[PDB]
């Protein structure tokens, strides 16, 4: 809901978006950070409280 | 039908027969990965769709 228009962005732009989800509790971020290690990206946004 | 789950309180009185979003979502994952289409798009009605 904070990032819906970011989801719309490819609809008129050349942007490519990589959406990830954080399962509840702070212990689930480890697999996501490891896959961030495996998949090389440097442009990350954290949508969280 | 579908009701937004209480993500802050726990209630045992939730009797919803509406199918889970997770099951249908993994079903469509299954069909698309079976069909091995590496070039796909999706369209959705609103942010409520996602």
């Amino acid at each position: 809901i904070r990032l819906q228009e970011l989801i719309k962005a490819p609809s008129r732009y050349n942007i490519k978006i990589k959406i990830r989800q954080l399962p509840p509790a702070n212990k689930d971020a480890k697999p996501l950070l490891k896959e961030m290690k495996k998949s090389k990206e440097f442009y990350v946004i954290f949508d969280c409280s | 039908r579908w009701k937004h789950p209480s993500v802050d309180s726990r209630d045992l009185f939730y009797i919803n027969l509406y199918p889970d979003y997770a099951a249908i979502s993994r079903a469509v994952l299954d069909l698309v990965l079976y069909y091995n289409w590496k070039t796909v798009t999706v369209v959705y009605e609103d942010s409520t769709g996602l």
